[PDB]
């Protein structure tokens, strides 16, 4: 869910 | 050429002062207003996102005409533009497409007109896919594959080590057209960190510039260019990477005077987050000053  | 070695000593004693990292981390990662992506955020968009926090703006986003089942012909990608003395340099930011938008992406490419796409990510990387396999493998057995009106080619590849680039062909089935579309695949950034190779990564950016010569048929310079088409994973960290890299090059050309946060504030005000690391941004610093030092 999330780019990090 | 004295010019150019007093702007290479000014960029290194950034880097040893440590000005490199305050001015990186001064510079906002996403707009401060404006920046809802709200196009972006629909419920019927999320399957369209490979990361629900890297969306495009709405005064910026790719539009493709609109499908039933597209509504909003909305795909992850950013127009980007900066004017460097007086020549426009366009881009498209877009992340690595999924298995459902295949169909978006090669859209996009034919509607605006994109004939060379940098790919900077491997597929897979840490046992996550990245970006999937939109475009055939090489082979004459099995080199073509249709994402709805487009049917893509893959007609020849070169290994260069640090990076692959690969001739396809694009055919828009309602009408038969055709259109040639260079892929280059950047292949050696390195599961964790930044590279420690800078001439790879300058060969590549040498590669793109040598498929522009290869696709420029323009004979006035000033003439308009279809963007190049950058993507990565999100699209945004090591695709900002390439898209800052070749701005600041560019810029190396005439006498104007280099300001690299300037140049990436504009940037991160087209899409969020480009250049998403420190050491990706470090890592711009130290392939102009070994452009300026091979020069």
């Amino acid at each position: 869910p999330q780019y990090q | 050429r004295a010019t150019n070695d007093e702007r290479c000593k000014i960029l290194e004693q950034r880097l040893e002062q440590g000005m490199v990292f305050t001015e990186y981390e001064r510079i906002l990662k996403k707009r401060l207003v404006d920046g809802e992506c709200s196009t972006a955020r629909l419920p019927e968009n999320a399957e369209r996102n490979r990361f629900q926090d890297v969306l495009p703006y709405d005064d910026v986003r790719v539009e493709l005409v609109p499908t039933k089942e597209n509504n909003t012909g909305y795909i992850n990608a950013s127009h980007i533009k900066v004017s460097v003395s007086g020549i426009e340099w366009d881009y498209i930011a877009t992340q690595g497409p999924l298995q459902n938008t295949c169909q978006d992406f090669w859209q996009m490419v034919w509607e605006q007109g994109i004939a060379i796409i940098a790919m900077v990510t491997a597929e897979e990387e840490g046992g996550r896919e990245k970006s999937f396999r939109y475009w055939p493998r090489l082979g004459s057995r099995h080199n073509t594959v249709t994402y709805g009106r487009f049917k893509i080619t893959t007609r020849f590849r070169t290994d260069s080590g640090c990076y692959a680039t690969t001739g396809l062909k694009m055919k828009h089935l309602l009408t038969g057209q055709e259109r040639t579309v260079w892929h280059l695949q950047y292949t050696d950034w390195p599961e964790h960190g930044c590279p420690e190779d800078l001439k790879g990564f300058l060969s590549y950016l040498e590669e793109i510039q040598s498929v522009r010569r290869h696709t420029n048929s323009t004979s006035d310079p000033q003439s308009p260019n279809p963007p190049l088409l950058v993507h990565s994973s999100a699209g945004v960290g090591r695709t900002g990477v390439v898209i800052l890299s070749e701005i600041m090059i560019a810029c190396l050309e005439h006498n104007e005077v280099l300001d690299i946060p300037r140049v990436l504030d504009m940037l991160r005000q087209q899409r969020m987050m480009l250049v998403q690391t420190l050491c990706q941004y470090t890592f711009v610093y130290r392939v102009l000053i070994q452009f300026l030092k091979s020069s």
